């Protein structure tokens, strides 16, 4: 393997490791950082952003209206001192990336507008248009270019870490238009790899948000925290997922069952609103879940369209007038038009609820820290412990620059006091990865790859949906169980070395089943209901802050057991009650 | 009930075994919302595993889908087969190498767009002064340059790009043209060497074709002319500055 | 070493021939020709038409063929192919906002093919009523 | 890599006149071919607008001759410009092409500018 010296090595260019690479080339002029990601920077998911990034901006807002929107909507499964942090810096990471070209929406005099979103009742979400990750990401990459301390290793498909005696000594990646295998030697890593939404059958995400920073860190004793609390979204186009942004009914958007009648009402989010004046708390604009919820309870009563791409309900948009339609919202009604075939002007959206944001991921300390010492998680694939058991609406990305920023500065420090390490046991690890992967490729069986995720995919969203059972929870645990002992009759018959898709996706189809295995235990173990967490058996339909108020730690042994473990829940000025 | 099928035409290209590209046919089956990327799946998971390319989004915004279909530069996400009742032949974006199936070099694009510091220059303002002011007036200069996705269809589209390599290309010159716009940058004359190049603005003969593909609806096309205006400012300027 | 073999394909003298957006790029371009030829003409009658009456009766002798009254009619047709082109082509030059938005062509190519008609009249007039 | 520091190239001259030239031959150059190639040698014109005497007596105005000159010289500039690309769209290897089509136009256009001071 050929070897690469750097201060500190960042696993993922999208919102978070780009804001990450930038605070480290800054905090450190001399420093050379290798920024890593599977796909060029641009590509990575936050791109396909639309609705926002949260910041307090308004005069009559205060960071403790942001903090308590924040703590509420977490169902108290926030780290308190955390969420703190991050309400005070938005403002600042906010500004910096206008500063660095982001081009904000307007207002008439300049100042930079702001809109509602995740239910808060101060609106304080930025935006670019209905286009703000593809603008936040592209002002980041661009941004970066300016620092030559940032070697990027762009298609570079990070495979496993190198760990001795409890500090990150580096990483092993493969050039995946070469096909050969790098070492990448560094004091501090950060894992900014995004979420795993991908291990489910239907979901808004981008092909490449499978997972592998989560399943990385599994391998080397660090836990995934809170992994039960998957956010769906209300409102995805049918088969395909693609997300339809909260904007539509914040415009005025209302949804309707076979009927045609606002179902809404019918579910504790009445009165009707009338189509003029839409009303945040209320019909359309209610909580998220109870949304999310209502379209089950629709579809038992057999109140939902049916439809190939499955069962729906309708999102009626045209009492908006063309020049809102057409002119305001140009992508949506071209991605409407294009994948479901329907003029938003001229007929209604079909929709339905769909996996969308990974509230879990590699638990962290205040400052993005792992248990391993140098090993560091920002962003989605990361839990500070920002969301808790439901992530608020805007938040994601702001947390992306805000803590991004944070885990830069970080890494940095920790990699110039971090000293030397055993070089012959590093280089054994190393040689491991190695030897690994060739065990992958050699190993036969005549297993598709495919179908073990598509059968992954299909137990994921049927036993870790909105409504949970402990028979179908047990259920899924079981079938992915199953899947994982097939994973080992998998047989990867392409055997090239230029640009190999088929060994690259067979991989991160691994760390999903792992991955997934935590979700579904850490569910299935929770006997409550709290946030993105619904169960239906008797005595886990409520909330218990006596026995549940903790996080659920996840951890996967070298016998590939998935064991829980439970830590608690920082609060700091607002107990929960 | 019964789907239909469609014999699609893949060039598939393995550096390793084959000395030139060449043709392979699959059929998959299909439907009024069935798209090539959808199709591509397909084939990756049922007839040849071994079909490589880039791929994430799915909607359109990405930008990795790059590639032609019957010889015009789309993205695989957002081709439907419904429109190719009549044959598809799917190859690698043109005027790029070749590496594999459908995946392309796409360093030149990349050290392009690096080559024209696509940032904002020269703004002292600092995050505790709160943001810059730019009006909606102001923004439109650049907004609508500002949606490019780097996905690469112009330069697949551009016959003065694949006569002359050493182009920075449509894209580039737009993204740099987009902050030269921006009011609040301070770095034009930063960019300006490479637009001025012989290899900048005017390697272009405005055939107009790059704007006709962007899936973006950007228009490199007018940023470019725009382009050779300011070029042609800067050359003047130039002149009646002696010595 | 590398196991990569990037394939470049070659493109030929005839890769506008594929394509008809290209081939009406080359059409377009083609106006050239007959572009110049009438700039050469018109010099033949500038220098007839010093070279005495005499001489000018040739070159009127000339245009009349008619062969060289066809090319001619060849001739205008690529002007006005040109003049089309042009105008929407021109407009793509100026970044102009009307009110927060970046308006044109159709505003832009509406006043030269106004002035084109005007001026073809005002000289059409003055060559010939007089 | 992309050449750090390119060298200025001079092509904003020739776009120039190519531009101012190629908006002059949008505007005028119909009506003109149409008076000259085909009105005149029809006889489809009012009595002796368009015989020698007339003719020669416009050319011979200070106006005529810069109009004269004008409506040959531009359109020139641009289409020997537009030729000059084309050679390369066609992949035909010219040798000196700047210097020729271009020198081409300033020859003309020196001749151009003889003939209007009147032979
Ligand atoms: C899916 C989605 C999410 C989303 C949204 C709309 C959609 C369709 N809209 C949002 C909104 O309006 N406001 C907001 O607060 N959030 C919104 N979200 C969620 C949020 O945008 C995402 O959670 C966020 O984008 C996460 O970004 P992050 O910086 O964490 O990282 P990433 O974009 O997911 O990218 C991952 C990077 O890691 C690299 N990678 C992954 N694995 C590897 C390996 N093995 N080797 C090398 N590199 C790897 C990828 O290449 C990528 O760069
Ligand atoms: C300044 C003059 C001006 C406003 C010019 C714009 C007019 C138009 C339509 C130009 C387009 C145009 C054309 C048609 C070219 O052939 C060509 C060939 C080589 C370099 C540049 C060009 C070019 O800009
Ligand atoms: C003197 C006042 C004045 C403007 C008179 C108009 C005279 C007329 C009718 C001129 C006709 C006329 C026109 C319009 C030409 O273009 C042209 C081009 C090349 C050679 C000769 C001629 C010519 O005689
Ligand atoms: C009747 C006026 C003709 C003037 C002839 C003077 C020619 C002088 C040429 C000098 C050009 C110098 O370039 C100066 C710019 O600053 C950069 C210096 O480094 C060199 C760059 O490359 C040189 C650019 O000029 C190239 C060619 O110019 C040719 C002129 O063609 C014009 C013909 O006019 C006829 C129109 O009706
Ligand atoms: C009477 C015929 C005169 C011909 C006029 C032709 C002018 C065309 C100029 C085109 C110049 C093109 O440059 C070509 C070289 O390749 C390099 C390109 O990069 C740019 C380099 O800088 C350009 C150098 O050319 C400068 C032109 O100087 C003008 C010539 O003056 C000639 C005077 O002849 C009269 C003496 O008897
Ligand atoms: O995406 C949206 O429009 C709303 C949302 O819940 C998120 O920010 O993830
Ligand atoms: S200008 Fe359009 S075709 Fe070109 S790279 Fe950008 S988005 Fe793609
Ligand atoms: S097609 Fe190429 S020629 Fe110019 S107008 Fe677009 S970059
Ligand atoms: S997959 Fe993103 S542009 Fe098509």
């Amino acid at each position: 393997m050929q070897t690469f010296q750097a201060d500190l090595a960042i696993v993922g260019a999208g919102g978070a490791g780009l804001r990450a690479a930038i605070a480290a080339a800054q905090a450190n002029p001399n420093a050379k950082i290798a920024l890593i990601s599977k796909v060029y920077p641009m590509r990575s998911h936050t791109v396909a952003a639309e609705g926002g990034s949260a910041a307090v901006a308004q005069d009559h807002d205060s960071f403790e209206y942001h903090f308590h929107d924040t703590v509420a909507g977490g169902d108290w499964l926030c780290e308190q001192d955390v969420v703190d942090y991050f309400v005070h810096h938005c403002p600042t990471e906010m500004t910096q990336l206008e500063l660095w070209g982001c081009p904000w929406s307007r207002r008439p005099d300049g100042s930079v507008n702001v809109r509602r979103f995740g239910g808060m009742k101060i609106e304080r979400t930025w935006f670019a248009a209905d286009k703000t990750g593809f603008h936040m990401l592209h002002t980041l990459f661009q941004t970066s270019l300016q620092f030559p301390q940032i070697q990027r290793f762009d298609e570079h498909f990070v495979l496993d870490i190198l760990v001795d005696d409890g500090h990150v000594r580096g990483l092993v990646a493969m050039n995946m238009m070469e096909g050969t295998l790098v070492q990448i030697r560094a004091n501090a890593v950060v894992m900014a790899t995004g979420g795993a939404g991908r291990v489910y059958r239907y979901n808004t995400n981008g092909g490449i948000v499978t997972g592998d920073g989560m399943g990385m860190a599994l391998s080397h004793g660090v836990p995934l925290r809170d992994m039960e609390f998957v956010q769906y979204h209300p409102t995805g186009l049918p088969g395909s997922g693609i997300l339809m942004t909260e904007g539509c009914r914040g415009e005025g958007g209302i949804l309707v069952n076979k009927n045609g009648y606002r179902y809404l009402q019918d579910y504790g989010m009445g009165p009707e609103t009338p189509l003029g004046e839409p009303k945040n708390k209320y019909m359309e604009l209610g909580p998220r879940d109870k949304v999310s919820q209502a379209f089950w309870h629709e579809w038992r009563k057999g109140n939902t369209i049916s439809t190939p791409r499955g069962d729906v309900v309708y999102l009626d948009l045209r009492h908006l007038g063309e020049k809102k339609l057409h002119e305001r919202l140009p992508f949506i009604c071209e991605l409407a038009k294009a994948y479901v075939g329907v003029d938003p002007v001229k007929e209604p959206i079909p929709v339905r609820p769909t996996a969308h944001y990974t509230m879990g991921g590699i638990e962290t300390d205040q400052n993005c820290e792992t248990r391993i010492k140098g090993l560091f998680a920002v962003g989605e694939c990361s839990s500070v412990g920002l969301h808790g058991a439901n992530r608020l609406g805007s938040n994601s990305l702001a947390e992306l620059v805000v803590f991004g920023r944070l885990a830069g500065e970080q890494a940095t420090e920790r990699a110039a006091t971090a000293g030397n390490g055993n070089e012959a046991a590093i280089e054994a690890q190393a040689a491991g990865v190695e030897q690994r992967l060739k065990d992958l490729v050699n190993q036969d069986g005549g297993e598709n790859w495919a179908k073990i995720r598509d059968e992954m995919g299909l137990a994921m969203e049927e036993g870790c949906g909105i409504y949970r059972t402990p028979e179908l929870m047990q259920k899924t645990i079981d079938k992915l169980a199953e899947l994982q002992e097939r994973f080992k009759r998998v047989r990867i018959t392409d055997t090239s070395s230029v640009f190999n898709t088929d060994l690259l996706y067979t991989i991160e189809l691994g760390h999903g089943l792992n991955v997934a295995e935590c979700m579904a235990h850490s569910a299935m173990a929770r006997k409550e209901s709290r946030g993105a967490h619904q169960r239906l058996d008797e005595g886990c339909t409520e909330r218990d802050d006596v026995n549940f108020l903790k996080h659920t730690l996840a951890f996967r042994d070298a016998d590939g057991t998935t064991r829980l473990e439970y830590s608690d829940v920082k609060i700091t000025t607002l107990p929960p009650a | 009930a019964e789907m239909k099928n469609l014999k699609i035409e893949v060039v598939r290209y393995n550096p390793e075994v084959d000395t030139a590209p060449h043709s392979a046919f699959y059929e998959v089956p299909y439907d009024a919302t069935t798209s090539l990327l959808d199709a591509l799946g397909y084939i990756k998971d049922n007839l040849a595993p071994d079909l490589s390319y880039r791929w994430s989004c799915r909607m359109a915004i990405c930008g990795s889908c790059g590639m032609m279909v019957n010889n015009v530069p789309k993205l695989a996400c957002k081709t439907f087969l419904r429109d190719y009742t009549d044959g598809m032949k799917v190859e690698a974006l043109a005027n790029f190498p070749i590496e594999r199936d459908l995946v392309v070099d796409m360093t030149h694009f990349i050290e392009s767009l690096e080559a024209i510091k696509p940032y904002i220059i020269g703004n002292s303002r600092t995050a505790d002064q709160g943001t810059n002011i730019q009006t909606p007036a102001q923004m439109a200069k650049y907004h609508q340059f500002s949606g490019c996705i780097n996905c690469g269809l112009c330069y697949a589209a551009c016959p003065q790009f694949g006569l002359n390599p050493e182009f920075i290309g449509p894209a580039a010159i737009t993204l740099a043209h987009r902050y030269n716009e921006d009011s609040r940058d301070h770095g034009k004359k930063e960019r300006m060497a490479q637009l001025n190049s012989q290899n900048g603005v005017w390697s272009c003969t405005f055939v107009g074709y790059c704007s006709e593909v962007c899936p973006k609806h950007v228009d490199p096309a007018a940023a470019i002319q725009q382009g050779k205006v300011e070029s042609s400012k800067d050359f003047l300027i130039a002149t009646l500055k002696p010595r | 070493t590398t196991k990569r073999k990037p394939y470049v394909r070659p493109m030929t003298s005839t890769w506008w021939k594929k394509l008809p957006f290209y081939r009406f790029y080359m059409l377009r371009e083609g106006t050239a020709v007959p572009a110049v030829w009438f700039s050469i003409e018109l010099i033949f009658g500038l220098f007839a038409l010093k070279n005495g009456p005499e001489a000018w009766a040739g070159f009127v002798d000339f245009l009349q063929n008619p062969v060289i009254v066809i090319i001619n009619l060849i001739t205008l047709a690529a002007a006005l192919l040109h003049t089309k082109t042009w105008f929407e082509l021109a407009p793509k030059a100026a970044n102009i906002i009307v009110k927060d938005e970046k308006m044109g062509p159709e505003p832009i190519i509406k006043s030269l093919w106004a002035v084109t008609v005007v001026a073809t009249i005002v000289i059409l007039f003055v060559a010939l009523y007089w | 890599m992309i050449n750090p520091n390119p060298k200025r190239s001079d092509e904003p001259v020739f776009w120039g006149l190519f531009g101012a030239g190629g908006m002059w031959s949008a505007i005028i150059a119909p009506v003109m071919i149409l008076l000259v190639g085909i009105l005149l040698p029809l006889g489809l014109f009012p009595g002796d607008a368009l015989s020698y005497e007339r003719v020669l007596a416009f050319a011979q105005s200070f106006i005529g001759r810069v109009f004269l000159f004008l409506m040959i010289v531009l359109p020139l500039w641009c289409g020997l410009h537009r030729m000059h690309h084309a050679m390369h769209d066609l992949k035909i290897h010219v040798p000196a092409g700047k210097w020729v089509f271009y020198g081409l136009a300033a020859i003309l256009t020196v001749v151009t500018l003889i003939g209007v001071v009147t032979i």
